[PDB]
C-alpha cells in the first residue's frame, strides 16, 4: 500500500518481497489459529485466494506501474508443492542465481540456462 | 464454449467446501467434486430437431443445435494420474494432451500422440481429412516408444530408415 | 476358471508360460533401463524378444474400434489363440519382426503381415 | 509406493550412478595406457614385413606354402574377445559378423575351426556349438606374446600339416576414441604388399646360414606379431567401449533420479494430507 | 480353525464403531482393534491333561486338548506397516508371507522364506523332517546371499556358481 501511493503519483515503482513463502506460511499459521480445516498439504483453505489478493494489486495501470521482485523458497526442493505451485502462476520472469557462476568470479551470478522469462 | 481453467474452479469449490466444514476426500477435495464438473460438462451436447421444436414452441422447425466445450486443465509435473485431471478425463469425450518436453524442444503445438485421443473419432471429420489421415496417431504412438527404446543405434534397418524419417518429417 | 480341471491342461500351461515369461521380462526391465540391453545373457535376450512379441500378439482389432482406426475387426477362436501363443513360446516364430504381431487376428495373419513388413 | 521405500531406491540409484562414474574414469585412463602400448608394437611388424617382402616378392623370389593360394577345403579363425563384461555391444557384433561369414563358408560345404583368445568367446561359441580347438583365457590388461605362442602354433601347425587353408583373424579395429569396428582380416596366405622392392635391386643380404630355413622363421614370427597386434588393438577398443557404455549408464541413472523424485514428492504430499485429515476429522 | 479375512472382521468392527460415534484412531479404525483380535487369537491354545481332566470332571484322562488357528490377512500392495497387519503380526506365533512376484513367476505356493518365520520351529516337526530341513534352510540362505549376482552369472567363479545353481534347484 505504500508502493500504491507511489504509483498514484504517476511513477514506476519497484516492490521487493524478501520471502513470499513466509507470507504463505504466516497465512497458514493464522488460519490454523482461527481453527479452519487444513487444505491440500495442511496449507490453509484460502491459500490460492490469499496469494491472488496480494499478487493482483501488482499491475501496470494507465497512471503508473508497480513491478515486483520476490525472493522465492521451494519447500524440500519440490516445484509441485502447493505454495510454489500457487506462486509460479503469477510470476512473469524467473532469475536463478548459482554458486558455480560465482566461483568462476562472474558477477552477477545469474545462471543463463535456467533463468527464464515469458 | 471454453472454460479457461477447471482445475481452479475445483480449488475455489474446495475452499468453499472446507469453509463450510465438510469432510474432504482424496487430495483434500470434497467428495462431490466429480459431480461439480460432470453436471457442468454434461450440458455441452447436440440435440435433435424434435427437442428444438418442443423447446421453441415450434418456431424453429427442423434445425439441430449444439454446444461444444473445450475445458482446460493444468497438471503438475506432467502426470495425468491425479485426482482432478483423471476426474475430467472421465467426463469429456476427447483428450488433447500438451507435453512440456515437446514444447521445450520447439515442437509446437506439443500434441503428444498416444495419450491424446478423440472418442468421437473420424465421425467428426470431413471425409477427405478422414481418409487422408487414417491411423497416424497410433502410428506415432509406436514410433515414439520405439525411438525411445532403440536408443543405441538404428539397428535392424529393414525400413526403419524410411519409417523413422517419415515419422520425423510428419512431426 | 483358469484351472486345469476346468479349461484343460494345454490351455492352462500356455497361459502360465505366458505369465511366467512376461514376469521374467518385468524383472529385467529395471536393469535394461540402467545398463542397456547388451549386458543381458544370451538366453535373456531371447526371453526379452519373445516377451515383446507376446505383448504385441495380445493386441487385437475390434469391430467397435473400427472407427478409431480403420482396421477391420477380427474374431479369434480359443483354439487359434492357444495355437499361436504355444507357437511363439517355443520359438517357432523367432524369425519374424515384432511389428508382424501388432494388431492381427490369428498367427497366420502375422506370418502374412511379416511379408509386407 | 511409500515415501521411505522410494527414498531408499533413490539412494540406491544414486549409488549406482556414482559407481558407473568411477568405472568411466578408470576405463578412460586404461584406454590411454592401452593405446600407447598399441603404438609401441608397430616397429617390429613393419621392419619384419619389409624383410619378408624382400625375401618373398623381391629378386630370386623363394617358394613357401604360406605365400601361395592352395585350394581351400576348410578354414580356420583366430578369435579375440574381452575377458570382462560391461563393454557394450563390442563382442556380440563381432561374433555375429563371424557367424555370418562362417556360415557363408559352410554354404560352399567347407569345414571351419576356431581358436579363442578371451573368455567371452569361449563361453559363447560352446553355447552356439562352434568347433573350438585351442584357447587362451585370463589375459586381462597384460597380454603376453609368450601366451599367444600356443594357439597360433596350433593353427600354424594345422596349416602347414595340410589340414587348414586360408586362416583368418577376427578382431575390433580401434579407429577413434568412440569408434571401433569389427574386422575380419587375412593373415595367411600372406596378403599382397602395396609397395614394390624393385628399388632394393642394388643390394642383396649376405644370408647366413641359408635363405629358406630363414624365411620360414621370419614368416612364423610375422603372423605372431600381427596376431599380438590384433589382441592389443582389441583391448584398447574394449576400454573405449566400456568408457562409452558407462557414460550412457550414468545418464540413464541421472534420469531415473528425476522420475523417482517426482514419485517421492507425490507420495510425501499424500502422506501429509492423509494424516492431517484423519486427525482433524477425528476430533468430532 | 481357519479365519478367512480377519481384515474383514476389522472392517465390520470399524463400521460398527464409527456408527456409534466412537473416537477414530489410525485409518479410522477404533482404538481397541488390537484387543479385538488378541482375545480372539489367544483362545487358540494347547491345554495340559489336568485342565482337561478337571473341565470334564473326569471321563477324560491323560489326554491334552488343542486348537490351532490360521488367520488370514490381506495387504495392500505388500505393505506390512498398516494398522491391522501390524496388530496381527504382533499377536501371532509366526507368519507365512505370500508374495505376488513369486506367484507370477510360477513359484506356487508362493511362500517367501527367510522373510517368513515360525517361532515353534522344529519342536513341531517329526525328527526326520527336523533333521532334513536344516540343509534346506542353509541352502536357501546362501542362495539369497548370492542371488544379486544371478543376472551377472557366467561372470562368476565356479565355486559360487555351484551354490547359485543349487539354490535354484531347491526353489
Amino acid at each position: 500500500t505504500m508502493a500504491e501511493k507511489f504509483r498514484d503519483e504517476g511513477r514506476d515503482v519497484l516492490l521487493f518481497v524478501d520471502n513470499i513463502y513466509r507470507y504463505t506460511l504466516a497465512g497458514t499459521e493464522v488460519s490454523a489459529l482461527l481453527g479452519r480445516m487444513p487444505s491440500a498439504v495442511g496449507y490453509q483453505p484460502t491459500l490460492a485466494e490469499e496469494m491472488g489478493v496480494l499478487q493482483e494489486r501488482i499491475t501496470s495501470t494507465k497512471t503508473g506501474s508497480i513491478t515486483s521482485v520476490q525472493a522465492v523458497y521451494v519447500p524440500a526442493d519440490d516445484l509441485t508443492d502447493p505454495s510454489p505451485a500457487t506462486t509460479f502462476a503469477h510470476l512473469d520472469a524467473t532469475v536463478v542465481l548459482s554458486r558455480q557462476i560465482a566461483s568462476l568470479g562472474i558477477y552477477p551470478a545469474v545462471d543463463p540456462l535456467d533463468s527464464t522469462s515469458r | 464454449i471454453i472454460y479457461d481453467d477447471l482445475s481452479k474452479q475445483a480449488v475455489a469449490y474446495r475452499q468453499i467446501s472446507l469453509l463450510l466444514r465438510r469432510p474432504p476426500g482424496r487430495e483434500a477435495f470434497p467428495g462431490d467434486v466429480f459431480y461439480l464438473h460432470s453436471r457442468l460438462l454434461e450440458r455441452a451436447a447436440r440435440v435433435n430437431a424434435e427437442y428444438v421444436e418442443a423447446f421453441t414452441k415450434g418456431e424453429v422447425k427442423g434445425k439441430t443445435g449444439s454446444l461444444t466445450a473445450l475445458p482446460i486443465i493444468e497438471t503438475q509435473a506432467g502426470d495425468v494420474s491425479a485426482f482432478v485431471p483423471t476426474n475430467v478425463i472421465s467426463i469429456t469425450d476427447g483428450q488433447i494432451f500438451l507435453e512440456t518436453n515437446l514444447f521445450n524442444a520447439g515442437i509446437r503445438p506439443a500434441v503428444n500422440p498416444g495419450i491424446s485421443v478423440s472418442r468421437v473419432g473420424g465421425a467428426a471429420q470431413t471425409k477427405i481429412m478422414k481418409k487422408l489421415s487414417g491411423g497416424i496417431r497410433t502410428a506415432l504412438a509406436q514410433y515414439r516408444e520405439l525411438a525411445a527404446f532403440s536408443q543405441f543405434a538404428s539397428d535392424l534397418d529393414d525400413a526403419t530408415r524410411k519409417q523413422l524419417d517419415h515419422g520425423q518429417k510428419v512431426t | 476358471q483358469l484351472d486345469p480341471l476346468v479349461v484343460g491342461q494345454e490351455h492352462y500351461d500356455t497361459a502360465r508360460g505366458v505369465q511366467s515369461i512376461l514376469q521374467r521380462y518385468q524383472e529385467l526391465k529395471d536393469i535394461i533401463a540402467i545398463l542397456g540391453m547388451d549386458e543381458l545373457s544370451e538366453e535373456d535376450k531371447l526371453v526379452v524378444a519373445r516377451a515383446r512379441k507376446i505383448q504385441r500378439f495380445l493386441s487385437q482389432p475390434f469391430f467397435v474400434a473400427e472407427v478409431f482406426t480403420g482396421s477391420p475387426g477380427k474374431y479369434v477362436s480359443l483354439k487359434d489363440t492357444i495355437r499361436g501363443f504355444k507357437g511363439i513360446m517355443e520359438g517357432e516364430y523367432d524369425h519374424l519382426p515384432e511389428q508382424a504381431f501388432y494388431m492381427v487376428g490369428s498367427i497366420e495373419e502375422a506370418v502374412e503381415k511379416a511379408k509386407k513388413l | 509406493a511409500g515415501a521411505k521405500d522410494i527414498r531408499s531406491k533413490i539412494a540406491s540409484v544414486q549409488n549406482t550412478q556414482k559407481i558407473t562414474k568411477a568405472m568411466e574414469m578408470v576405463a578412460a585412463s586404461k584406454m590411454r595406457k592401452s593405446q600407447d602400448r598399441m603404438a609401441a608394437s608397430r616397429p617390429y611388424a613393419e621392419t619384419m614385413r619389409k624383410v619378408i617382402g624382400h625375401l618373398a616378392h623381391g629378386n630370386l623370389e623363394y617358394k613357401h606354402p604360406y605365400l601361395e593360394d592352395r585350394d581351400v577345403k576348410r578354414v580356420g579363425y583366430l578369435v579375440v574377445s574381452t575377458d570382462r563384461g560391461l563393454a557394450g555391444g563390442l563382442n556380440i557384433n563381432l561374433f555375429k559378423k563371424l557367424l555370418a561369414e562362417m556360415k557363408t563358408w559352410t554354404d560352399k560345404g567347407v569345414q571351419a575351426d576356431l581358436a579363442m583368445i578371451g573368455s567371452k568367446g569361449v563361453s559363447f561359441f560352446n553355447s552356439v556349438g562352434g568347433n573350438v580347438v585351442a584357447q587362451v583365457t585370463g589375459m586381462g590388461d597384460n597380454p603376453s606374446l609368450s601366451e599367444l605362442i600356443g594357439p597360433v602354433k596350433v593353427m600354424l601347425q594345422a596349416y602347414d600339416e595340410g589340414r587348414l587353408d586360408k586362416l583368418y583373424i577376427v578382431s575390433n579395429k580401434f579407429i577413434n576414441t568412440m569408434s571401433q569396428v569389427p574386422t575380419i582380416s587375412q593373415l595367411l596366405p600372406l596378403p599382397a604388399s602395396d609397395d614394390d622392392d624393385l628399388k632394393h635391386k642394388s643390394w642383396d643380404y649376405l644370408y647366413e646360414p641359408d635363405p629358406k630355413a630363414l624365411l620360414d622363421t621370419l614368416l612364423r614370427r610375422y603372423v605372431e606379431s600381427q596376431v599380438y597386434q590384433g589382441v592389443v588393438e582389441n583391448l584398447a577398443s574394449e576400454q573405449a567401449a566400456r568408457m562409452v557404455a558407462m557414460k550412457a549408464a550414468t545418464d540413464n541413472g541421472g534420469s531415473l533420479i528425476k522420475e523417482l523424485q517426482l514419485v517421492y514428492n507425490k507420495a510425501r504430499q499424500a502422506s501429509i494430507t492423509q494424516e492431517l485429515t484423519e486427525i482433524v476429522s477425528g476430533a468430532a
